[PDB]
DNA sequence: TCGAGAATCCCGGTGCCGAGGCCGCTCAATTGGTCGTAGACAGCTCTAGCACCGCTTAAACGCACGTACGCGCTGTCCCCCGCGTTTTAACCGCCAAGGGGATTACTCCCTAGTCTCCAGGCACGTGTCAGATATATACATCCGA
DNA sequence: TCGGATGTATATATCTGACACGTGCCTGGAGACTAGGGAGTAATCCCCTTGGCGGTTAAAACGCGGGGGACAGCGCGTACGTGCGTTTAAGCGGTGCTAGAGCTGTCTACGACCAATTGAGCGGCCTCGGCACCGGGATTCTCGA
């Protein structure tokens, strides 16, 4: 039974998803989440498809940049694993949670 | 190291002769010769280059470079000072001597 | 009257000078707008567009493709230091990210 | 319908100047149009601030040149300035 | 309406893979969901304010673009 | 075919040379280290590989000393002892065993000039440029002596030489290179200066000697001379180029260098097109009077590229990172021309065999540039290496003072032209770009002069 | 008498977080500002308020950067700050 | 002309103390000097550009304030 | 000497309204003047952008209200809005 | 002509409605400026000034001083969440820093 | 190193839908004068920026000790990765309604623009009281026995 | 773990300069009036957003085994903090000169503003070829010997 050692398929996925430009979140769940969030501010709101697509693009770009900063924070502490404290440190230095 | 040496020597401290005059050219790519050492492509008749015969430079100038004189197109954005300064800077930079 | 001649042709540009002048005049920027400001702005915009498009076309050609897609614009912008500094807080839709893996992660 | 203007034909003209055999899609055109509008707004706003600081009522080529120097980074800015200057000179000659 | 769980663990793993992350702890999924919720709440609040000012009931793409630009997050490609 | 001769063979049905057995003269370049065969052949660069105005001050010690005006203590340069242009200095004459200058006109009996380069007498235009630089050096030495009476001859000469070299570097890197490479290539290959880098090699590459031949495509078939009013000056307003080669008598005995400079300043250059590469005057009537038969400049370029053992077109395309064509269709796509690609493939048979010069000048030009992508790559790389590897770069710290730097950064070619001789009307900014009179001309009473007040001790 | 290593450090931390004065001598900073400005223009004059504003901005920037550096150092389970902490803080902030 | 060494080690130590730093490595000072030089170069370049546009020869406080506002570092208490 | 208008008298009046026994220095007054100018410019710029977005050529109290909603954070904004509304109502009564 | 009354008196404010109107008109913001915009803007500015001044005066009283200095303004701003968010990227001259020490550095 | 198994990559068909080029209008841009004010000079004053000089003296700079912290180096164990098997719901394709963006009229109000005048808000001058500066004292804290 | 030494907050005098008023004056804000166009209504139009259904299948969920990082513990040495004595320029004053920033006046030429004309760009319409998938093999990388 052939088996890959841990960290091989992870590097393959890193190479594969850094080469494509698609959207990595399913569109229907994201649309539902956006509508649920918008429910608080106003009632009976309609959304253009372009509005939801723009929100998805912005959110995915934000999350990817945050994960890059988190990876740098993890490597700083002599680690490979990504922990929540790394996310908190990145957000604090960026000034989001400062 | 106050002024320029007229021969260009001692400009580089690591290599004093580097960049001076009367020295060999630097090759960015390995040289290509019909024999391998010092023979140009065309010295020996009947010898092909890359599996193809070596063309005559005069013929290439004859039926590619040639164009009738009356069809000259002046350049609307450059003057002849462009070409004159090109030649002057060129005569500054390099010169390859040949035997007399 | 004489035959009309566009200001872009007079200045030797491809970007419009009359439209840029109108946008400056009606954009609530200043009380008055000079006659040489639209020409300068159009020249600068044309230069920046030419830079971006040349880099993007080179990226597309290296990809064995004819048309330019947002991925090629992203590759052009992010691989250039000055352009990356200029568009440092800008997201290009469908642009992806640059391939980059940290050395410590590699086996 | 209506009439919506954009920097579409001019971007295509510049592209055909640079890459005569290369096309461009619709999303790429949208990105280029947004880029042109964004840079226009940045330079124009900086020029307006410069004019307001010195108690002037006019935006001139000096304000545009200073705004380009302030905003555009590094050697890029230098090249841009040259281009702009050339245009104005030509515009004065004709 | 628990639609925050629609952003699944494999989706977060894909987003982290695009960011160059090799190993992932099992506690970053909830943190990522909270961060995304905060970001979306801010942007959507600004977009809804822009929509309400125009006396409209439909959130257009321009409202989202303006809301993002207000936060220094300019987005190209949607006008 | 015996060394050191590499004559050019004449193909059949030649337009000019009817006899096939005749050959165009050609001499192979000197080897770097003769007498051996294991070592690969290399050529000799007889000049310093720096932008230091080594065409006016020489590159070897004996010639450099012989150029100096060694009879006074003012640090001047030698001038002609027999002729002057309206009371202005001319280049000193030179004594040679076989002077080609006297062959052009036996009646005149006017020899070739002497300068820092042996080729300073090809035409009146190059001689005019050399004379202008010599006059500028003399004027700078005079001004420095007047402003600083405590300085001796050697210090004055060295300071004037340094200022002239810095002026040449400024003019080149600020006006000439952007108009050759264009904005994109200039930004890519010559970014902003950082500091002197001792690891950078400033030696001139072997390909650069054939990749800077591109200027052979800008040559006009005539030499134009204009009067004070920028009108065709009589007699002989336009002179065929075949009669101005190695003709120094057209400078001393035909009104000096003023008409030549005026014609250069106000005449459009030739545009390089894929169907119009080089004019017929340099292709069929080059050095007609000096030699037995006319030469062929493109043929000489290709033959020299063959003699130097340079790789083909595709090797340099790979070196510069550009795509490498393999078939006729790929070549037509790359060159944006199908007829030219078909002709090139018929001539050579494969893109790998195309000579560097032909392929470089056959490419479509860059936007706002005068070279293709490959030639732009080579030229930009060479000039970047020249700038970064020069310890006496004018922008390097310690070479010039800050006030001196600000004073130098305001020099221009039209200022020198209308300062060092009699022309009063000159072209506007970027003299290399202005060619229409009087649309873009000024009286140079508005251009500021160089402020030497910062050179006072 | 001699204090243990770390007592006077905390005392200085408490003392300099209560004051509002400038921590850099004025004359060296003024000379540095003039030397830096020499590269852009020749024979430049400075208002006293200009140098004061530059000093205030520089001190605020350095203090904030040092706070971020301390956070980075503590993240790696350390007490001293090292140049790599400054580099990481400037890289995350976007200044690199 | 080596005035970057006028930013002495005690001054950097005080600036670190105000930031809450207890222990400082020995190579921190050169890095801090480089960071300060970069920041000052950017701000002073913008201020001198603002001064040049007004055809003045003295760099006023308002030019520095405008430059800082451009960098995104609004400063209160000087000018307006 | 040329007059130099500033928000010093009004800031002092507000301070006397809030803290009758507390004074203020000159540097603190300069800081408060800068703060007032900064907030004014931010709100006015946001209102101008809002007017431009909806293709209107007038700045009204609705634009100011929306700019206050966009800029000021959380509870602050709410309170600010209330104050502004009250003023306009009183201004309409007179 | 009747006795002139300032618009700020009619609106019941301390900040000048007329000066704000002139600054809006001269500031190149829009082609026209409504009559109610200056009143709203003056009211908002007055509210923000009153809030920050009340906090600064409380800080000065806590410090046993009867005059506000920049230190008190900084202490007032940095201790309030909304004000800190409003002035996140703002430097106050001679303001100092908020005293905090990480618990890791404390002796154990 | 050597071989088996996956994974990714490099080439010939095959449609298809989006990018590119062609007409028709109409609505800005261009051309041709008028005018009035914004800005480009010159003069001139006086404020503040630069330079210099001498004296304290507080800061910085070397030097020596020692201790506490940074940094490797084990060792365990448990948490995350890779893979296979079931669910689940995202996704695509096609219909049908209707809410609500989006133009198009018309007509008021609301704002700009102009004199007139006349008080609110600057600049300048003054004095006194918060606050900065010694001086001694008394708690507070730390390190050692 | 009770006593000694250093450090810092506290209360009381002394002096000073800067902040809080007072006063004169000028200029910008308020009070009227008129005129024109921007925006507020209303009334259609049709577009595109929401809601529904059905089938296919790709991805999400669960479970399992194992190995390789995370984290704790333990030396070891070196480099940074703490005092201490010796330079060294920083800061404070008073002095002097002059460059240039700011204000005043004149005047001219440049940009806003009209009207009349027309052609450049936008919308709608075809149409065909670049690209996205299909099949197959080819080459490379990885993990167990
Ligand atoms: C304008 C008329 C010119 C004439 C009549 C001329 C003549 C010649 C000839 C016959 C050679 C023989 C070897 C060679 O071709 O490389 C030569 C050398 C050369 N030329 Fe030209 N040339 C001209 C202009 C230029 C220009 C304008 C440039 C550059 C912009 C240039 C670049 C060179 C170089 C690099 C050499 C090599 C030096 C050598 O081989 O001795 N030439 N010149
Ligand atoms: C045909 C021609 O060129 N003739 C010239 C002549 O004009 C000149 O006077 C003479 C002396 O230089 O040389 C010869
Ligand atoms: C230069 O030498 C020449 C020889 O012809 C002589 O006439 C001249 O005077 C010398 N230069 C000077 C400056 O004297
Ligand atoms: C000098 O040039 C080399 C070769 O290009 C480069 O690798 C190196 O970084 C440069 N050094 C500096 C100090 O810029």
């Amino acid at each position: 039974p052939h088996r890959y050692r841990p960290g091989t398929v992870a590097l393959r996925e890193i190479r594969r998803y850094q080469k494509s430009t698609e959207l990595l979140i399913r569109k229907l769940p994201f649309q539902r989440l956006v509508r649920e969030i918008a429910q608080d501010f106003k009632t009976d709101l309609r959304f253009q498809s372009s509005a939801v697509m723009a929100l998805q693009e912005a959110s995915e770009a934000y999350l990817v940049a945050l994960f890059e900063d988190t990876n740098l924070c993890a490597i700083h502490a002599k680690r490979v694993t990504i922990m929540p404290k790394d996310i908190q440190l990145a957000r604090r230095i960026r000034g989001e949670r400062a | 190291d106050k002024y320029r040496t007229i021969t260009g020597m001692c400009n580089n401290r690591r290599s004093p002769t580097l960049g001076a005059s009367n020295r060999a050219f630097v090759r960015w790519l390995p040289a290509e010769y019909e024999d391998g050492f010092s023979l140009p492509y065309g010295w020996t008749p009947g010898v092909k280059r890359n599996g193809f015969p070596v063309a005559l430079a005069r013929a290439v100038s004859n039926e590619i470079v040639r164009f009738p004189t009356d069809q000259l197109t002046p350049d609307q954005e450059r003057s002849l000072m462009f070409m004159q300064w090109g030649q002057l800077l060129d005569h500054d930079l390099d010169f390859t001597p040949e035997p007399a | 009257r004489a035959k009309a001649k566009t200001r872009s042709s007079r200045a030797g540009l491809q970007f419009p000078v009359g439209r840029v002048h109108r946008l400056l005049r009606k954009g609530n920027y200043a009380e008055r707008v000079g006659a040489g400001a639209p020409v300068y702005l159009a020249a600068v915009l044309e230069y920046l567009t030419a830079e971006i498009l040349e880099l993007a076309g080179n990226a597309a050609r290296d990809n064995k493709k004819t048309r330019i897609i947002p991925r090629h614009l992203q590759l052009a912008v992010r691989n250039d230091e000055e352009l990356n500094k200029l568009l440092g807080r800008v997201t290009i839709a469908q642009g992806g990210v640059l391939p980059n893996i940290q050395s410590v992660l590699l086996p | 319908k209506t009439r919506k203007e954009s920097y579409a034909i001019y971007v295509y003209k510049v592209l055909k100047q640079v890459h005569p055999d290369t096309g461009i899609s619709s999303k790429a055109m949208s990105i280029m149009n947004s880029f042109v509008n964004d840079v226009f707004e940045r330079i124009a706003g900086e020029a307006s601030r410069l004019a307001h600081y010195n108690k002037r009522s006019t935006i001139t080529s000096r304000e545009i040149q200073t705004a380009v120097r302030l905003l555009l980074p590094g050697e890029l800015a230098k090249h841009a300035v040259s281009e702009g200057t050339k245009a104005v000179t030509k515009y004065t000659s004709a | 309406r628990d639609n925050i769980q629609g952003i699944t663990k494999p989706a977060i793993r894909r987003l982290a893979r695009r960011g160059g992350v090799k190993r992932i702890s099992g506690l970053i999924y909830e943190e990522t969901r909270g961060v995304l919720k905060v970001f979306l709440e801010n942007v959507i609040r600004d977009a809804v304010t822009y929509t309400e000012h125009a006396k409209r009931k439909t959130v257009t793409a321009m409202d989202v673009v303006y809301a993002l630009k207000r936060q220094g997050r300019t987005l190209y490609g949607f006008g | 075919q015996q060394p050191p001769c590499f004559p050019l063979k004449i193909p059949p049905n030649d337009p000019r040379i009817k006899n096939q057995a005749d050959c165009i003269p050609f001499f192979r370049s000197c080897p770097a280290c003769p007498g051996s065969n294991i070592t690969i052949r290399n050529q000799i660069n007889a000049l310093t590989s720096f932008v230091d105005a080594s065409m006016v001050y020489g590159s070897e010690e004996p010639l450099a000393r012989n150029l100096r005006n060694m009879s006074n203590q003012l640090g001047l340069l030698a001038v002609n002892q027999r002729f002057q242009d309206n009371g202005r200095a001319l280049l000193p004459f030179d004594n040679l065993h076989d002077d080609p200058c006297l062959l052009t006109n036996r009646s005149a009996r006017i020899p070739c000039f002497l300068a820092g380069d042996t080729r300073s007498s090809e035409m009146p235009e190059l001689t005019s440029m050399h004379t202008l630089l010599l006059r500028e050096h003399n004027r700078l030495a005079t001004e420095l002596k007047s402003l600083n009476p405590r300085w001796d001859g050697e210090r004055l000469y060295q300071e004037a030489r340094k200022i002239v070299g810095a002026m040449v570097q400024i003019i080149t890197y600020r006006d000439y290179l952007p108009l050759v490479l264009g904005p994109t290539a200039m930004r890519k290959y010559l970014p902003t200066y950082r500091s002197y880098n001792d690891s950078v090699d400033p030696r001139i590459a072997n390909v650069f000697t054939n990749a800077f031949r591109y200027g052979h495509t800008l040559i006009q078939p005539f030499m134009f001379r204009l009067d004070n009013r920028y009108q065709p000056m009589e007699p002989n307003p336009r002179v065929p180029l075949s009669r101005v080669f190695f003709a120094s008598w057209r400078v001393v005995l035909e009104g000096g260098i003023d008409p030549i400079l005026r014609g250069l300043m106000a005449t459009p250059a030739k545009l390089n097109r894929q169907n119009q590469i080089a004019v017929d005057e340099i292709r069929e009537r080059l050095f007609e009077q000096v030699m037995r038969i006319g030469l062929d400049l493109p043929a000489l370029n290709m033959q020299r590229s063959r003699d130097h053992g340079l790789p083909g077109y595709n090797a340099w395309r790979r070196f510069c990172g550009l795509p490498q064509p393999e078939t006729v269709g790929q070549l037509g796509t790359v060159l944006r021309n199908l007829k030219l690609a078909r002709k090139l493939m018929e001539q050579y048979g494969t893109p790998n065999n195309i000579d560097i010069w032909m392929g470089g000048v056959s490419e479509p030009l860059k936007r706002k540039g005068r070279v293709g992508p490959l030639l732009a790559c080579i030229i930009g790389t060479q000039f970047r290496k020249l700038r970064d590897g020069d310890r006496f770069w004018w922008e390097n710290e310690g070479v010039f003072s800050m006030q001196q730097r600000q004073a130098l950064a305001q020099i221009s070619l039209p200022r020198i032209i209308c300062d060092n001789t009699g022309i009063t009307t000159v072209s506007k900014n970027n003299i290399f770009m202005s060619n229409s009179y009087p649309r873009d001309f000024v009286n140079c009473s508005t251009l500021p002069a160089l402020n030497l007040a910062s050179w006072r001790e």
